């Protein structure tokens, strides 16, 4: 029944006044983007950075099991579009944050499928 | 002049064609940095460039494209330049890359162990090596031919790479192989190029362009690398950032090169001049199949 929760761990680490994870592998691009959330290609728009998927992976970068029972990473060998805002930290980002499942974007960094 | 807007500078033909010896490499601008773009790595700025310039080469672009890289890894765990060539190339590419030691990476498969340990079934499309030991920066000591993963690149491009395939192995002053420019002469052309962000530095990557499986060209590679050196030595380099703010047309072309299956025998000047054009690739087209011999040993009492 034991079990390390590392996402939980960060997110306490982080509140505690910890520095985010470093190295995050930024990309070069137009940042004409779709500004959809995770892609096959950086897809920057105006207002985020692209970067190697990889690299934003809490659990890729920790060396620890990935949360899905078949050990499959969402992020790994795609981009991961950050809001400029946030960019000093994209594993957070990508912890704390999740994808609308019907138009690719960031719920609340980009979705705007629950408005009239 | 304008060589400041382009990605790097590919050495001139002239400077190939001489008989130089080898003198130590005295760069003017050397320990100069560029300024790079806000939170962009020294190591994807320099894959964007060679890219960039890859991308004003003949590359053989199939449908099911296979690249491997060497030496991906970074001392900060992850793999930048994978991340540029997965960037770079059409989706779906297979992509699989090697380092000595563990990294995290956006590539297909990852092998991790000294190079020489690496073996596929299949054969490759491109070959790309950032291999690079720092300690053979040692200006105290002659700077002969270096053996080590450059044998086995050199094997590795003569039994692995197909016909039409292109290769960028990094090279330094001291880091450097006469076999390998040997080699060079294989394919159809070859440079080396300096990227801009970098161009402080020794460093190069040497390119063929089309594989063609046998001498074109007879290269002396004591003699080529001292040929590179000079061209260093007596041609200053303006350290540039300035193609990293276009990436409109970075993509690489699929161009659904074809991909045929033939047996030495069949490869006529027909062949042998779609293949010196980009348009052609001689291989098989199966599975995709990798290894890394494991050395097992008992450490007890
Ligand atoms: C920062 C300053 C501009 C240094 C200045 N350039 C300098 O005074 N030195 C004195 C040394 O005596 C050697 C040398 C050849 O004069 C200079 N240098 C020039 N290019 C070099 C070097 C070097 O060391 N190394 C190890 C290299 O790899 N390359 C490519 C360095
Ligand atoms: C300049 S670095 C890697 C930079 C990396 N491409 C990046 O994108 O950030 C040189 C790499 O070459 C690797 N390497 C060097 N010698 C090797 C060898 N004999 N076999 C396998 N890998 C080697 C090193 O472990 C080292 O990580
Ligand atoms: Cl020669
Ligand atoms: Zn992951
Ligand atoms: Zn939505």
């Amino acid at each position: 029944a034991f079990a390390v929760d590392a996402a939980k761990a960060y997110k306490d680490y982080l509140a505690s006044g910890g520095q985010p994870i470093t190295n995050c592998v930024k990309m070069l691009c137009t940042h004409t983007g779709t500004g959809q959330a995770i892609t096959v290609t950086p897809e920057a728009n105006m207002d985020q950075e692209s970067f190697g998927g990889a690299s934003c992976c809490l659990y890729c970068r920790c060396h620890i099991d990935h949360p899905n029972p078949k050990g499959f990473c969402d992020l790994k060998g795609k981009y991961v579009q950050i809001p400029t805002t946030c960019a000093n930290d994209p594993v957070g980002f990508t912890l704390k944050n999740t994808v609308c499942t019907v138009c690719g974007m960031w719920k609340g960094y980009g979705c705007s499928c629950d408005q009239l | 002049s304008s060589q400041a807007w382009q990605p790097g500078v590919a050495m001139p033909n002239l400077y190939k064609m001489q008989r130089m010896l080898l003198e130590k490499c005295d760069l003017q601008n050397y320990g100069d940095s560029a300024t790079l773009p806000k939170g962009i790595m020294m190591n994807v700025a320099k894959y964007t460039q060679l890219c960039q310039y890859l991308n004003t080469l003949t590359l053989a672009v199939p449908y099911n494209m296979r690249v491997i890289h060497f030496g991906a890894g970074s001392d900060k765990g992850v793999a930048p330049g994978t991340a540029v060539l997965r960037q770079w190339l059409p989706t779906g590419t297979l992509l699989v890359d090697s380092d000595l030691n563990d990294f995290v990476s956006d590539a297909d498969s990852t092998l991790i162990g000294d190079c020489a340990t690496v073996h596929t079934a299949n054969k490759w499309d491109l070959i790309i090596s950032d291999m690079y030991d720092p300690k053979t920066k040692n200006v105290t000591k002659e700077n002969d031919s270096k053996e080590g993963f450059f044998t086995y690149i050199c094997g590795f491009i003569q039994q692995k790479l197909a016909l039409g395939g292109s290769v960028a192995i990094k090279i330094t002053e001291h880091s450097w192989n006469a076999d390998l420019y040997k080699l060079m002469g294989h394919f159809a052309w070859w440079t080396a190029f300096v990227t801009n962000v970098n161009a402080s530095s020794s460093e190069a990557f040497l390119i063929g362009c089309n594989y063609l499986g046998k001498p074109r060209e007879q290269i002396d590679g004591y003699v080529m690398h001292a040929n590179y050196i000079f061209w260093r030595n007596t041609n200053p380099i303006q350290l540039s950032s300035y193609s990293l703010f276009d990436m409109s047309k970075f993509p690489l072309k699929l161009r659904g090169t074809a991909v045929m299956s033939l047996k030495e025998g069949q490869i006529n000047d027909m062949i042998l001049s779609l293949l010196s054009k980009g348009r052609l690739i001689i291989r098989e087209n199966n599975r995709v199949v990798i290894s890394s011999d494991v050395l097992v040993n008992n450490e007890n009492l």
